[PDB]
DNA sequence: GCCCTTAGCCCCTTGACAGGCGGGAAACATCGTGTTAACCTTCGATTAAGAGTCGCTGAGTCGCGACG
DNA sequence: CGTCGCGACTCAGCGACTCTTAATCGAAGGTTAACACGATGTTTCCCGCCTGTCAAGGGGCTAAGGGC
């Protein structure tokens, strides 16, 4: 339901807003997403929603899952 | 059964179209291949009996799964898994019984009674 | 055979292949053989042929 | 449209290279084409052709995994080698190649 | 894991190391029990059991042990997945020539110890012996005769001894050292002038270096054990009837088997020595036969008369690693049904029969039954879902929200063709399309099976909805069009409201609001004309603009509202008849200056306006639709009697072309411009209001489905057909489809018609096949650096024809990073900075002066060591935002290359690019000049003029006239491997971009330059080497070599400098670092060869390589992983470094 | 309300089968050998009606000079 | 003061990999010396060891009812 074009100014690479966006679906999987209501949305769609406010803090969470141990 | 002795086997690559395209071997099945759902069936065969062996008793539920294997696959016989616990006797075939006869209710064996087919 | 309808078997029936055992196969034909002559008038349909 | 849908998450595979077979003759699979996987190479879609032709299709050690996986929830997945690749090793290992993994 | 996968002669040690047993008996199963045999090519013991942990003879098929062999069997229990990963290896009892190094375009097996192929395929079957150790005699004398072999040997009967055959030449292998012959051919390569020698030295000199360096023995290409492929690749699965499926491997496994097998028994009998060495011959051409079959007499099986595939054949054709094993996997999760239109439906979201979303999404809908706690168990759950229970179908709607589904049409020919819809449960059994996104799928309603895929993953699922939606991809990627606008019917409903007439009801009746209209017309009072006022808020200047009273229409304000508001656009652009063309630069500007989302909704609301007024206009095709124009019988007598005035007295060829060019070529455009023109008229009724347009007329106007050449066809002259040579008839032809053709105006019809439709079946397969070179040349073009450290980019000038421009500056400019900045003519005003995006205002700035070309930074200059970079390929053709790091830049560029493909056209539109990407000399070969000012004679008698030196055939030039560079004698067609040598590499490919868009303007499909470049750029990746020293390699190589090899040798000192040389699209695989990317699509006996010998490593950089090894791959969403993975190692490595 | 007495359930000891994997012993269907000597001592298909190019070979034409 | 004795020379010539991308339905036809022990498996029952019933007996523990 959500485009990327509105989701897409504060990710401007359009790769980043999909892996940093599986990875906030997977940490609300285990209990996230506390900046915007679900709205009776999947885990991917509700994520790129919610991207505006994780922009940052959702690349450091994937890049320290990605490092070994 | 002298006649029906493979007189032929057929190539695998031969056509099958109009063309030379999508041979033969491209169609013929694979009837040992695990299919994906038989798998699904086996992990949650996996999970169902855990949370079946659960309600038992912890010495109990152990000899149970030591008489078929749930980690260990050396399936072990009646005896051999009775020496793991007490005397190898027919008190472990006993309470095997009793385990067998405990999850046959409708509360135990919910989940269960569609799973045999 | 194709046998769909009354039709689909006259037009089977009636179907001068160019391919096969003793003539060009489908990439044997090129672009000369996939046209149609002058001497075809009357003799063979240039319209009814497949698309394919 | 009878004759010619066609709808098969996991059907019978193949025996050469442990694919789901083609066609709607038992369960078939739509063929993701060298033509066809290069719309998603060109995209950014990677991890999609990193599961369409890794663990959807060419992994019986992958697609079991990730079928369980999505029975239980998580859209999770993981598959290194496809077994495409593995009849591709083995028939170049069965001439006079060398074709061997590393590091 | 595993990465960098390396090739290289299979050792006969190693291969002994890969198998698990020796087979010795040409028997697979028994034909009582299907059981494998003892030793054959189906072995237990040898293989792997054929059970899932189910030993032989019933023994040990509990499972409980793993690692336990059997005794009587011998065969280890272990799980059947083993009996496909177990090598095999026959050791026969002589050795036998590979056919990929034997049998080749290069003689691998010739290049050792430089002798001919020809000699060397007769040494090796047995027919010349060849002398080993000479000591009369000459070394490598080629005898067959046994005079000098025992009557010659009567000189004291010692020091004499020869062999022949396999073993012969693999004595010789082994007798030949790499570096005594490297250093030997790096003499004889330096200091001589090595005229006609220096072409095998070099090939002799690169082999023995890769032989060396990789470390294979010379003595391996002869290998005297061949492995065999496990079983479970070559299948011998009982098919239904009794009758057994045996692979073609498998059959030429047991043709080699009885080879060795009969050769053993007469090497320990004691067989007569023209039988062993028969028997040798025998079995060395069964060997090679099991590997390639082609280069031998091609043997059939026994049984089947087709050509036997062996294990060279599968690679080569689609049936292996090339279509049907890596590339092309048959992917499961999958659907194909044939699609419907889908107008009520959202442009994101695809309609999906119920009857396929259950066998799409069972393994969804097992979770989502499971989380919601309907079904108990997985067994229980496909038990619900196998019936199709009342209960699921609303769990299928729940878990089919925001899943996309790829929707995948069978013929794709760029990016588009795989979007990603949100499906939409429909009834029905057909995937109900969206109306505006067929027309980029390339897929009509007319039957077009559209498979549809599910992604599984989390990320798949959520790249599905990122760049695989519909919405995402409204521009394509060719140029700066958009692909989601209306095609047929919304372009015709659009023309309708547009189509504004001064005589109409309610004539200047001023209207309040958007409402208004609508309330009045459906009072009767206004009419849907377009000639009635009203109000509109056009939203021009900055921030809100006034509800101004506009002089415009109320067919075209329906359109104006569905306007996004924002400034640059509004009624202004409306004003226009709103024709096919005006609405792609509608939802052009719209996307240009507005968001997709906005643009996207702008694109859904009005494909439902253009709907809702295309029914109720009735546009319904009739017969005074089409209207033949009433001046056309006079024009056509006075042209058939024209015809016949110059004919009496007659050269025939002009008095035909005169009837044929003039009379009937010329003039029916004049009775297809006068029924134009007589269609164009509005015709007023008594009342004032002209009675309505014509539909078909409409459909030509606005672009739909009419143009000027189907209109004439239709009811015009109808033309002049076509000839099998391509001669237009010069018979008259006049009649059009409205009316009655006779039987021979049809039929040449027919034979005009049935060449164009061949020409849609067969030069399809060219565009197909270029389509399969491009993404295959340009798939390592992938963009990884945003913007790199280079200055100079290539000129860009607006190409021009006669006296008008054929594309505008700012459209071949736009979405290109600058060079340097652009001065405007007249005043040295700055109107670009230097190093900044081509916004849309900066192209419209700088085409609002005058401007010649403009530096601009492309692909072709980028100075990244790997990949593409970001500043150079501009502005990505998706959207208006700029490139960003990971695309498939080549693989784009492949794609919109070959989309213009299926409808192009010898040197028309497709074979000319063809011949200009694969690089080929064409038939006129072109020679540059290259030379200033005056210009002598060439040699003297030599038969032609090759080139003329003034340091201070057909010819077009004189003997002393000042000549200039650029100026090459020809008649047409230069060459670009000429263009390179002696004109810069910019120039070439200058040359390259604008004869692919002179060959794609004169078809129709425009195609943006950097589509063109990175495939330029790609065909420039190799370069010849003309160091003098620490280097012996003249010819190319890729340019990695030059970063390297050039960095190196300055460490130690010579200057070392190379000239880039181009090689087509077909050649970039033959020389590239790379070899299962060049083992994809190019031929798999010579690539592989190229690579075993040398050792090639694939360190998986490309997109290909990953693909086939399954890998993430290094473009998009696995760029970007590949870039997290490099910084966490990166991260990882410091970390180290603290604790030391 | 607490203690004593007796009944019911759980547990232990023996056991008379029942047959049941499995090696042995035997009766019977395979699988690789031989062996016989009356006459022929070159069998046979299969492209070859489009098309871009890689790898090699062998003919006719010239320079450099020596000996009359 | 010519040529030819003797050398390269590039020119021809000859071989040779692919046929888009998903799809419309599964299998697919021939070749016709005779016999003999032997070593080699194949197949049946038959007891050996052992596994699994339910029962019989009993006691020991637990608990419920009655009396002071
Ligand atoms: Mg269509
Ligand atoms: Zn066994
Ligand atoms: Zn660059």
């Amino acid at each position: 339901r959500v485009t990327v074009e509105d989701c897409v100014e504060k990710v401007p690479n359009r790769f980043a807003l999909v892996l940093l966006s599986a990875h906030r679906a997977r940490g609300i999987s285990a209990g996230a997403a506390l900046m915007v209501d679900r709205d009776n949305d999947k885990n991917p769609v509700v994520a790129l929603r919610e991207i505006a406010d994780d922009v940052i803090d959702h690349e450091g969470l994937k890049e320290h899952l990605i490092s070994t141990l | 059964k002298v006649l029906k002795i493979a007189k032929e086997p057929i190539s695998l690559e031969t056509p099958i179209g109009d063309e030379e395209d999508s041979h033969l071997g491209d169609f013929i099945e694979d009837k040992n291949a695990i299919l994906p759902i038989d798998a699904a069936i086996q992990s949650n065969l996996r999970e169902t009996t855990t949370r079946v062996l659960a309600s038992l008793t912890p010495r109990e539920e152990r000899v149970l799964r030591m008489r078929f294997g749930i980690g260990m696959n050396t399936d072990h016989t009646l005896e051999e898994v009775g020496q793991q616990f007490s005397v190898t006797r027919e008190r472990i075939r006993q309470i095997e019984a009793k385990a067998l006869r405990k999850l046959k209710h409708p509360s135990r064996s919910r989940k269960l009674r569609s799973f045999l087919d | 055979m194709d046998q769909t309808n009354p039709l689909s078997e006259i037009t089977h029936k009636r179907r001068l292949s160019a391919l096969g055992p003793g003539g060009l196969t489908r990439e044997r034909a090129g672009f000369e053989v996939r046209d149609v002559h002058p001497t075809h008038y009357g003799r063979i349909c240039p319209i009814e042929t497949p698309e394919g | 449209v009878d004759d010619k849908i066609h709808a098969r998450s996991i059907g019978p595979y193949s025996l050469v290279t442990q694919q789901p077979l083609g066609g709607k003759a038992q369960f078939g699979g739509q063929r993701f084409g060298e033509m066809e996987v290069w719309a998603l190479e060109a995209y950014g879609a990677a991890y999609t052709l990193q599961e369409m032709l890794t663990v959807k299709s060419d992994d019986v050690a992958g697609r079991t995994k990730v079928y369980e996986s999505i029975v239980r929830g998580d859209d999770t997945f993981e598959a290194g080698i496809p077994e495409s690749f593995n009849v591709l090793v083995k028939e170049m290992r069965s001439l006079g190649l060398n074709v061997e993994l590393e590091n | 894991t595993f990465d960098q996968i390396r090739i290289s002669l299979a050792s006969p040690e190693k291969i002994r190391s890969w198998s698990f047993g020796e087979i010795k008996k040409p028997e697979t199963i028994n034909y009582r029990t299907f059981k494998p045999e003892r030793d054959g090519l189906f072995c237990a013991r040898i293989f792997g059991p054929t059970k899932d942990y189910e030993c032989l003879c019933g023994k040990y098929k509990r499972m409980k042990y793993k690692g336990i062999i059997c005794e009587k069997c011998g065969v280890e229990v272990t799980l059947a997945r083993v009996r496909r990963e177990r090598m095999g290896h026959i050791e026969l009892a002589s050795p036998v020539a590979h056919i990929w190094f034997l049998k080749s375009l290069p003689s691998r097996i010739a290049m050792m110890l430089d002798m001919p192929l020809k000699d060397i395929e007769r040494v090796l079957y047995f027919e010349y012996y060849i002398v080993t150790e000479p000591g009369p005699l000459k070394q490598h004398q080629l005898l067959s005769e046994d005079d000098y072999m025992r009557a010659q040997e009567e000189y004291g009967d010692d020091s004499f001894t020869a062999e022949i055959g396999a073993e012969a030449i693999q004595n010789l292998l082994k007798a030949i050292d790499l570096e005594k012959e490297a250093e030997r051919l790096r003499e004889e390569l330096s200091g001589t002038v090595s005229d006609m020698k220096q072409k095998k030295f070099s090939k002799r000199l690169k082999i023995l270096e890769a032989f060396q360096e990789s470390g294979n023995r010379p003595e391996w290409m002869v290998l005297t054990v061949v492995p065999v492929i496990p079983p479970e690749l070559r299948p011998l699965v009982p098919l239904d009837g009794g009758r057994f499926a045996t692979s073609d491997l498998n059959d030429l496994y047991r043709r080699v088997i009885n080879r060795n097998n009969r050769l053993k028994r007469l090497i320990e009998l004691r067989a007569p020595d023209i039988i062993i060495r028969n028997e040798k011959r025998m079995l060395q051409e069964s060997v090679d036969a099991l590997f390639d079959n082609g280069r031998r007499g091609r043997v059939i099986t026994g049984a089947n008369k087709r050509p036997l595939k062996s294990l060279a054949d599968m690679l080569k054709g689609k049936q292996g690693r090339f279509r049907q094993n890596l590339l092309g996997k048959r992917v499961d999760y999958s659907g194909r049904s044939v699609i419907v239109v889908g107008p009520e439906l959202k442009l994101h979201e695809c309609g999906l029969p119920k009857k396929m979303a259950l066998e799409l999404f069972k393994p969804f809908i097992y979770a989502r039954l499971d989380a919601k706690g309907l079904s108990g168990t997985v067994k229980q759950s496909k038990r619900m879902v196998e019936r199709e229970q009342p209960q699921v179908w609303d769990i299928l709607e729940e878990v089919i929200r925001e899943h996309p589904v790829l929707l995948n049409r069978a013929p794709t020919l760029h990016r588009l063709g795989i979007q990603a819809f949100e499906p939409k449960l429909i009834e029905g059994k057909a995937i109900q399309l969206h109306p505006l996104v067929c027309a980029a799928f390339n897929a009509d309603f007319d039957g077009d099976q559209m498979a549809v895929h599910v992604p599984l993953s989390l990320e798949a699922q959520l790249e599905a909805r990122v760049l695989m939606m519909s919405t995402n991809n409204i521009l394509s990627p060719a140029n700066g069009r958009p692909i989601i606008v209306p095609s047929q019917d919304i372009v015709l409903g659009l023309y309708y409201l547009s189509v504004a007439r001064d005589g109409e009801p309610g004539e200047g009746k001023i209207f309040a609001d958007l409402g208004e209209i609508e309330a009045a017309m459906d009072a009767g009072v206004v009419s849907l004309h377009a000639k009635i006022k009203a109000r509109h808020t056009e939203m021009t200047p900055e921030g809100v603009l006034l509800r101004k009273v506009i002089d415009t229409t109320p067919g075209r304000m329906k359109i104006a509202a569905l306007l996004p508001h924002h400034p640059q656009i509004g009624h202004r652009l409306i004003e226009k008849a709103l024709t096919k063309k005006e609405i792609g630069n509608l939802i052009d500007i719209v996307y240009r200056h507005c968001g997709q989302k906005a643009t996207v909704i702008f694109a859904d609301k009005v494909m439902g306006l253009g709907f809702k007024e295309a029914a109720k206009a009735g546009i319904s095709f009739g017969k005074d639709d089409i209207i033949i124009p009433v001046r056309k019988t006079a024009i056509v007598e006075e042209t058939r009697k024209l015809a016949e005035e110059y004919e009496q007295q007659y050269i025939t060829k002009g008095e035909k072309y005169n009837k044929v060019v003039d009379a009937w070529a010329k003039a029916t455009d004049r009775v297809a411009d006068e029924m134009m023109a007589e269609l164009q008229m509005k015709h007023k009724d008594e009342n004032g209001r002209e009675k309505e347009i014509n539909a078909i007329y409409m459909m030509a106007h606005s672009g739909a489905r009419g143009s000027q050449a189907q209109m004439k066809q239709l009811g015009g002259m109808r033309g002049l057909m076509a000839k099998p040579s391509g001669e237009i008839i010069e018979t008259p032809i006049v009649s059009n489809f409205k009316e009655g053709l006779t039987v021979q105006e049809y039929f040449n019809s027919t034979h005009g018609a049935r060449k164009g439709l061949a020409d849609t079946a067969l030069k399809t397969a060219n565009s197909g096949y270029l389509t399969r070179r491009l993404v295959d040349v340009a798939q390592d073009c992938i963009i990884v650096e945003e913007d790199c450290g280079t200055t100079k980019g290539i000129t860009l000038r607006a190409v021009v024809e006669g006296g008008d421009v054929l594309v505008s500056l700012g459209s071949r400019v736009l979405g290109r990073f600058t060079a340097e900045d652009v001065k405007d003519p007249g005043t040295g005003e700055l109107v670009v900075p230097a190093d900044t995006y081509i916004d849309e205002n900066i192209a419209d700035a700088i085409e609002a002066a005058v401007v010649q070309s403009v530096k601009v930074r492309s692909v072709l200059t980028c100075e990244a060591k790997i990949g593409v970079c970001g500043a150079c390929y501009g502005r990505d053709l998706a959207r208006g935002t700029p490139v960003n790091i990971g695309e498939a830049v080549g693989v784009i560029a492949a794609q919109s290359i070959g989309e213009p493909g299926t409808q192009l056209t010898i040197t028309g539109g497709l074979p000319r690019v063809a011949e200009l990407f694969e690089a080929r000399r064409p038939k006129d070969c072109a020679v540059i000049a290259e030379m200033d000012g005056r210009v002598e004679f060439g040699k003297d008698y030599k038969n032609k003029r090759r080139i003329k030196i003034t340091p201070d055939k057909h010819i077009a030039v004189h003997d002393g006239d000042y000549i200039t560079k650029g100026e090459y004698i020809i008649d047409g067609n230069p060459d670009p491997h000429d263009i390179l040598r002696i004109l810069g590499v910019e120039a070439l490919a200058n040359f390259l971009v604008d004869e692919i868009q002179e060959v794609y303007r004169l078809q129709g499909v425009p195609i943006n330059d950097k589509h063109i470049e990175t495939i330029v750029r790609q065909m420039l990746q190799k370069v010849e080497i003309l160091e003098p020293g620490d280097t012996g390699l003249i010819k190319g190589d890729h340019l990695d070599k030059p970063e390297f090899d050039k960095e190196q040798e300055k460490a130690i000192a010579r200057p070392a400098v190379t000239q880039p040389v181009l090689l087509g699209i077909t050649k970039a695989s033959l020389q590239t670092k790379s070899f299962i990317s060049a083992a994809s699509f190019q031929e798999t006996t010579r690539v592989l060869t190229e690579a075993s010998v040398h050792g090639k490593t694939d360190t998986l950089e490309g997109l290909k390589e990953n693909v086939i090894v399954g890998r993430l791959i290094p473009a998009g969403t696995g760029s970007y992983l590949r870039s997290l993975q490099r910084v966490a190692a990166k991260r990882d490595e410091q970390l180290a470094q603290q604790r030391e």
